[PDB]
């Protein structure tokens, strides 16, 4: 509706009977392959992404935001749980972080 | 009948009015196919499987 | 004898530009970029995506949880299927 | 015969993603015709004039 992409805004010009929209839209550019899951299995449970995704660059597994790759480690902050680990179809095994955890080893 | 054509150029450039208009509207046809369908340049493919 | 009687008059019926088969490869690309590719390929570059996991961004966008389709992704696809086929069913049986 | 475009095979697998490494700040034009020429008809002067 206001331009080819994701719209970010748009400026109003006058014409001669008339008018003509500079869509400023944002578009995604330089995508990469990497290898994903739906969740990830973690002590007999189902981790889901928040708001992003998992992805692995072929060794490590991430969580991103869709739109953009910028990869962060899974933790328990940026994934929800919900049953265990054999219900989803296609979940990997690997580890959830805790901050927690390193508080209350030490 | 030529006499009849002849009679007809005294109308003015009615003919040439009503050949404009559906020629708009042929061309707009076209142009309502182009903005339903032609929404891609690129012809994506499905996977063999 | 329609069609002669109009054409004898001077009244004729110009093609389209596009073909029926044309107009089906068009939405066979808009078909094969939206199963393969999702929402992507309408703001830029195509970029894939497994389909249950688009499914998922498509229930997180209508405030549903992702787990809740991945849990029954089973259960969706035959419904999906089962509701294509009485698309199928009911154009091919209703008249209007 | 008209080109529809350029053939884009989408390599689909179950288990791949494309995720964008960076972004294009894109400007386009749209332009809309908003009102016309305003024309007035005297009708006796243009059937008769004087
Ligand atoms: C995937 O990304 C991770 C993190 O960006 C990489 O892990 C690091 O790789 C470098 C180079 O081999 C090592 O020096 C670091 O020690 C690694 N970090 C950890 C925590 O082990 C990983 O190598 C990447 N994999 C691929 C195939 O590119
Ligand atoms: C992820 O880990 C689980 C257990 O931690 C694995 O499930 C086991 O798989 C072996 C081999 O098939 C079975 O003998 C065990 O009985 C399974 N245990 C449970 C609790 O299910 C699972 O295979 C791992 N997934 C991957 C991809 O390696
Ligand atoms: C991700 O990997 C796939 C292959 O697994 C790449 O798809 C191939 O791309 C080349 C170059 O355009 C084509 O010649 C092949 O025919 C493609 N293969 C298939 C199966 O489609 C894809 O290009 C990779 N993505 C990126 C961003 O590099
Ligand atoms: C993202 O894209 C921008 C351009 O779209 C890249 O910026 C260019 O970087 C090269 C090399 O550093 C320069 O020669 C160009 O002059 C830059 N262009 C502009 C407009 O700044 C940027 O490097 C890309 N970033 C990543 C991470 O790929
Ligand atoms: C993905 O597909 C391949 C072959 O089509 C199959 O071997 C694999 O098990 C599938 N994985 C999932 C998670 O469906």
């Amino acid at each position: 509706f206001c331009g080819k992409g994701y719209h970010l805004m748009s400026f109003p010009q006058s014409a001669p009977h008339g008018v003509v929209f500079l869509h400023v839209t944002y578009v995604p550019a330089q995508e990469k392959n990497f290898t994903t899951a739906p969740a990830i299995c973690h002590d007999g449970k189902a981790h889901f992404p928040r708001e992003g995704v998992f992805v692995s660059n072929g060794t490590h597994w991430f969580v991103t935001q869709r739109n953009f790759y910028e990869p962060q480690i899974i933790t328990t902050d940026n994934t929800f749980v919900s049953g265990n680990c054999d219900v989803v179809i296609g979940i990997v095994n690997n580890t959830v972080y805790d901050p927690l955890q390193p508080e209350l080893d030490s | 009948s030529t006499e009849c054509s002849n009679l007809l150029l005294q109308y003015g450039s009615f003919c040439t009015q009503l050949k404009r208009a559906l020629t708009g509207i042929a061309v707009e046809q076209d142009k309502n196919t182009q903005e339903v369908f032609a929404q891609v340049k690129q012809i994506y493919k499905t996977p063999p499987i | 004898d329609l069609i002669c009687a109009q054409k004898f008059n001077g009244l004729t019926v110009l093609p389209p530009l596009l073909t029926d088969e044309m107009i089906a490869q068009y939405t066979s690309a808009l078909l094969a970029g939206t199963i393969t590719s999702g929402w992507t390929f309408g703001a830029g570059p195509a970029l894939q995506i497994p389909f249950p996991m688009q499914m998922a961004y498509r229930f997180n966008g209508i405030g549903v949880t992702q787990n809740v389709l991945y849990e029954n992704q089973k259960l969706i696809a035959n419904q999906f299927n089962s509701a294509i086929g009485k698309i199928q069913d009911s154009l091919s049986s209703t008249p209007s | 015969t008209m080109s529809l475009g350029a053939e884009n095979s989408v390599a689909y697998s179950n288990n791949s993603i494309a995720i964008p490494t960076n972004f294009t700040i894109s400007v386009t034009t749209e332009i809309l015709p908003v009102s016309m020429t305003k024309t007035s008809v005297d009708c006796t002067m243009y059937i008769c004039g004087d």
